[PDB]
């Protein structure tokens, strides 16, 4: 039964490649931003300092912060949100480590599928891994 | 589901060019809120969808004593809810808003749930672990009452009795019904978030007018750019206060779905 | 007000095939402009809905899954599971006389990258 | 007689190099799997660019006019090309109503003004367009109805002319001892770049459902599942203007052309009710009046109403 | 540095791109200018 | 933790204290709850055959 984990998982780390992908297109969109008008003549420093006098470009900076510092603030909301999840993941990950791993568990679908006897951990990018071995009846015969 | 172009510009053309200088800001809105509709189905999976097989309970239903056709679905009925799903249901479009159906219908449901009590009360616990095998239901309580520490002919000796006492204990429950304040505050928070987002139009922000339309009609462009642009901000800063909080309260809901599911 | 809702399209993956259905959410087979299908949630085109009932693929909604089988596209109300018929009796048992030993696996993500 | 294009007419937008990237563009192309012409001479329309595949092994095609009236008292564009080299000129000339030893060019008769001058089978792809002033020309030579397959054509030439085209014709080489006409309008493209900086495929979002759900995933393989792509909106249809009744003109002449006014101090209140008033017959009289609106202009009012 | 019209900051190193015989700077993914040609020696430049 | 650690004895790994859990005891504290875990620790082994 071990020798066909690595079929399993070659042929799957679904939730490990979602979070890291999830958190890389966040980023891609913030910098996305910097290309944005937002309200105003250009979105180039270079061409608001070049074309207008300092009483009319402070005007049009203004509107740039205010694009770019909405954006930054509403990205670093979302980590905020986002990381309360990974946290809760994690101590729920900290607690099958406990009663799965270093003990035998009676609480039903917790440490597998089964009737739990043992798991072994094993390490991963950004997680980990349980293998759990359960006891499961077989063959059963009526009788009175 | 909020169509961003429909509720901030609002049916105007010439405001779609405009809004395009704002960036990705209605796509980040899609995403967000496509994360939560996935998450709403995966949920009431995760809590019902725990058995493999539709179990069915045997045409004569009568286990020893125990009277259970108030959790049982009545024959009698286009729905098939039970005599107590019946009083639990009893009891709880606009400008570019839309809500979605749900992927399981309320029949799948119960389908599931009746699944759950047929497999419980022929098999007891042993359909979760592997093949359901089939024991006395009598032989079932007995057997529960020794895993409290209770010595299994305290059942044996007294099962009329117990049987008795039980189905009136459990007859007292529609009484308490005929509670759910919590299923309907999840509906009166989604209500308030959408009747607010709608009133939320009718506000001029410090414009001239709170209409795209009507600042065209009284307004040469180079005016009017700045008129709009200062409602597409406020209108825009809506949507994000709302999805930041469906998120935030997708949280709690999922949250309670793990509790349930568990 | 003059109908309007969104359009998904439902694909099989380009690698199966080019073939496509169109959802229209929410709007009437009535006010549109083959196979047209009339679901709660919208008006299904291009797919054919069969009587059966499989295993979910793709879902649409309320029951509602499609599925590239029958090839061709095709719509159909899912399948929970089977359907078990336990032979109860008031002094029948079922004793296993043999068992497995199974192994599974589960993924849990435990860290997030530092910004 | 028409022809089936397939994805033809594609060109680099810009300079710019770039890598593997599945590059968003919107601008003029001829749209995929089109409705081309096939001729094989009149005077065709312009309207917005053209796209001119031709071929021949031989060259039959002996340059292009292009040019709003195609005869004298304006500028138009004369292309041509002989066995030396291309020979751009732009002039205001007198054509021939049918232009064409191995002696030549009796196309015009007459070359006033000049603003510019320049001088210096087998598939021939041209892409004129005509941008803020620039006449740019795309082509490409590959050598071998249309065939079937990609290519991208590569900017050759842009003048800053500022003339103006709304048409043009061909010139050929007629016997004494094939040509296809599209056209290009707004689309959005897809465009895939390789690491040597070419364009090797490109997606039509505008052509089918499919290509639409590759577009806004931004990529050429979508994997099983539903996505949403666009939206359904319904359109109205006629525009219906109620209204009861009445009529009349609103008399502001007996305010304006009052030989009395006020004084300021007891300034006079004409109310006004019931009447369509044009206020564009003022603004006229432009020697000594002043116009001064608060909160609209007076060209958007005359379309509006008030109690 | 200031390329006939581009302007910028940054280092300035021999690359290992190939633009192709029109091209004159190029941009990574995200649009930003990361590539130029000197317009006299005709070489590619990384700009980091 | 209240009603699993106080209210009865659990057998739920390293949820109740580390050790063998015997009883816990609740404290106040101004914005929470201070749980005292006790615990049954082996000591001093020994080799058998
Ligand atoms: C299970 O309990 C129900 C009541 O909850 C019983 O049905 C009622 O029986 C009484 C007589 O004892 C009738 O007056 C009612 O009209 C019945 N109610 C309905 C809805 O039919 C039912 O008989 C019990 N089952 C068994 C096997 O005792
Ligand atoms: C236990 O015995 C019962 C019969 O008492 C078996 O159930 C029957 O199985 C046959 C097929 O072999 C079906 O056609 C009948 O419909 C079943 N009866 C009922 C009431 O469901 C059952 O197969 C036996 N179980 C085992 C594990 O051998
Ligand atoms: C319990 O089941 C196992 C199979 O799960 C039986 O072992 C198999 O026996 C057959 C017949 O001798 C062999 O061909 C297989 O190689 C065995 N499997 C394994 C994994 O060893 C076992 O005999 C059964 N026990 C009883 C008492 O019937
Ligand atoms: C608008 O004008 C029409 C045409 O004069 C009015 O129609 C009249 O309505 C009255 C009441 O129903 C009838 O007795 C007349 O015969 C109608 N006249 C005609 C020519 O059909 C209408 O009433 C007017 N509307 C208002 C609000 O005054
Ligand atoms: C621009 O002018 C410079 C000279 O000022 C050219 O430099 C020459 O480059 C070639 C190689 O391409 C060398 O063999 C010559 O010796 C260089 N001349 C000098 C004086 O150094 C440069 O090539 C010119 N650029 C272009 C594009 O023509
Ligand atoms: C039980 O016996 C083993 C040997 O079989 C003891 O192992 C010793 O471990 C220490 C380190 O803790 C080593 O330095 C010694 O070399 C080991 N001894 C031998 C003979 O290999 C072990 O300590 C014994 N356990 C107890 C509780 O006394
Ligand atoms: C707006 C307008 O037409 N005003 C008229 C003008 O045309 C005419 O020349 C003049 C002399 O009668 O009277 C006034
Ligand atoms: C996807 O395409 C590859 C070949 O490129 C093939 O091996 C594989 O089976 C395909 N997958 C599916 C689901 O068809
Ligand atoms: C569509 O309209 C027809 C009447 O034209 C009606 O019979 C039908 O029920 C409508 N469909 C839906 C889904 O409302
Ligand atoms: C499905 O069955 C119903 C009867 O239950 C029948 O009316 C209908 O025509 C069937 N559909 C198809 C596609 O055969
Ligand atoms: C192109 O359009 C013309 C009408 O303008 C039509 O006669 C012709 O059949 C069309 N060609 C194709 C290939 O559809
Ligand atoms: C080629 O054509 C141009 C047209 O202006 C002419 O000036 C040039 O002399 C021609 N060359 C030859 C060799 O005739
Ligand atoms: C163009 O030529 C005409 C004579 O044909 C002349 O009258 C006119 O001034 C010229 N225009 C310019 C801009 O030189
Ligand atoms: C081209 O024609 C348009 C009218 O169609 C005119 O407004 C424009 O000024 C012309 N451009 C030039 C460069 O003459
Ligand atoms: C052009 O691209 C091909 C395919 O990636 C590559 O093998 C080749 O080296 C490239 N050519 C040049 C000159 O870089
Ligand atoms: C009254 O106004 C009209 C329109 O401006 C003008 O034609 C007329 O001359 C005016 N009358 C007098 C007496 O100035």
């Amino acid at each position: 039964a071990i020798g066909k984990i690595q079929d399993s998982l070659s042929s799957a780390l679904g939730k490990l490649q979602d979070v890291v992908n999830h958190n890389a297109q966040a980023l891609n969109t913030l910098v996305k931003q910097l290309s944005s008008k937002f309200g105003a003549i250009s979105s180039v420093l270079n061409d608001i300092f070049s074309r207008l006098d300092p009483p009319e470009a402070e005007v049009q900076i203004d509107r740039l912060i205010t694009g770019r510092l909405q954006s930054l603030q509403t990205y670093v909301t979302q980590q905020l949100i986002r990381a309360a999840e990974i946290r809760a993941s994690a101590n729920l990950a900290a607690t099958k480590m406990s009663e799965c791993v270093l003990g035998q568990s009676k609480r039903v679908d917790f440490c597998g599928k089964g009737y739990h006897l043992m798991s072994f951990p094993q390490s991963a990018p950004h997680g980990v891994v349980f293998l759990h071995v359960t006891y499961v009846p077989a063959q059963e015969k009526n009788f009175t | 589901s909020v169509d961003c172009t429909m509720y901030i510009c609002g049916d105007s053309t010439e405001c779609s060019n405009l809004l395009l200088q704002y960036g990705s800001f209605c796509t980040q809105l899609k995403r967000a809120l496509t994360g939560i509709a996935v998450e709403q189905d995966k949920n009431t999976q995760e809590v019902f969808a725990q058995v493999k097989q539709i179990y069915k309970t045997p045409p004569i239903k009568y286990f020893g004593g125990f009277n259970f056709s108030q959790i049982l679905p009545d024959p009698s009925k286009p729905s098939k809810r039970s005599p107590i799903e019946d009083l639990l249901f009893n009891k709880v479009k606009f400008k570019g808003l839309t809500v979605l159906p749900p992927l399981l219908t309320d029949e799948m449901i119960a389908q599931y749930t009746s699944a759950l009590l047929a497999g419980t009360i022929t098999s007891g616990w042993t359909f979760g672990a592997g093949p359901a095998l089939q024991i006395p239901f009598p032989m079932q309580m007995a057997y529960r009452f020794n895993g409290i520490g209770v010595t299994q002919n305290v059942l044996y000796e007294n099962q009329k009795l117990i049987a008795n006492q039980f189905n009136s204990a459990i007859g007292k429950i529609q009484d308490s019904l005929s509670a759910l304040g919590k299923l309907q505050d999840v509906v009166n928070h989604n209500a308030q978030a959408l009747n607010t987002l709608v009133k939320q139009l009718s506000s001029k922000f410090g414009a001239i007018s709170s209409v795209l339309n009507d600042i065209f009609s009284r307004l040469d462009p180079p005016e009017a750019e700045v008129q709009i642009d200062r409602l597409i901000t406020g209108r825009l800063q809506s949507l994000q206060t709302y999805v930041t909080q469906q998120l935030i309260r997708a949280a709690e809901i999922r949250a309670s779905a793990n509790l349930a599911a568990t | 007000p003059c109908s309007f809702g969104g359009v998904s399209v439902i694909t099989p993956g380009t690698n199966t095939s080019n073939q496509v259905a169109v959802l229209y959410q929410g709007v009437n087979c009535t006010e549109v402009p083959s196979n047209v299908f009339q679901t709660r949630a919208g008006c299904l085109i291009g797919a054919e809905y069969v009587n059966n009932s499989y295993e979910c693929d793709i879902p649409i909604g309320a029951g509602i899954c499609a599925s590239y089988q029958t090839q061709s596209i095709i719509a159909y109300t899912m399948s929970l599971g089977a359907e078990n018929s336990v032979a109860y009796s008031n002094n029948s048992i079922a004793i296993p006389t043999n068992f497995t030993i199974s192994v599974t696996t589960e993924i849990l993500p435990v860290s997030m990258t530092k910004t | 007689a028409y022809t089936n294009s397939f994805t033809r007419g594609v060109y680099y937008p810009d300079k710019v190099f770039r890598s593997s990237v599945l590059h968003s563009t919107q601008d003029l192309f001829l749209p995929f799997f089109s409705n081309v012409t096939w001729f094989h001479n009149p005077v065709l329309p312009f309207n917005d660019g053209v796209y001119f595949a031709s071929i021949e092994k031989s060259n039959i095609i002996r340059g292009w006019i292009f040019g709003t009236t195609l005869d004298s008292k304006t500028q138009s564009l004369l292309i041509v090309n002989n066995a030396t080299n291309v020979v751009i000129k732009v002039c205001e000339f007198q054509f021939c109503n049918d232009p064409f030893m191995e002696s030549e060019f009796r196309v015009y008769s007459s070359a006033n003004n000049c603003t510019f001058e320049y001088v210096s089978k087998n598939l021939r792809e041209f892409v004129f367009k005509n941008i803020d002033g620039y006449f740019k020309i795309y082509s490409k030579h590959t050598p071998i109805d249309l065939p079937q397959g990609f290519s991208a054509l590569e900017p050759l030439v842009d003048l800053p002319i500022g003339i103006n085209i709304t048409r043009f014709q061909t010139l050929l080489a007629l016997h004494r001892s094939a040509y296809y006409v599209g056209y290009l309008q707004p689309r959005t493209f897809l465009l895939k770049y390789n690491e040597n900086g070419t364009i090797t495929d490109a997606v039509d979002c505008a052509l089918d459902p499919l290509s639409e759900t590759k577009c806004t995933l931004k990529s050429f393989t979508v994997e099983k599942g539903i996505y949403q792509t666009s939206n359904f909106r319904v359109q109205p249809t006629e525009s219906i203007v109620r209204f009861p009744n009445i009529t009349n003109l609103c008399p502001f002449d007996e305010v304006f052309n009052a030989t009395r006014f006020a004084s300021v101090y007891a300034w006079n209140r004409k109310r006004i009710s019931n009447c369509v008033a044009d206020y564009s017959v003022l603004y006229n009289l432009a020697p000594f009046f002043t116009f001064k609106c608060y909160g609209v202009s007076p060209t958007k009012l005359n379309d509006l109403c008030f109690t | 540095f200031n390329f006939n019209g581009l302007k910028g900051t940054g280092v300035l190193t021999e690359s290992n791109k190939k633009f192709l015989p029109f091209q004159q700077f190029g941009r990574d993914i995200a649009d930003t200018t990361d590539a130029v040609r000197d317009p006299q020696t005709l070489e590619i430049l990384d700009i980091t």
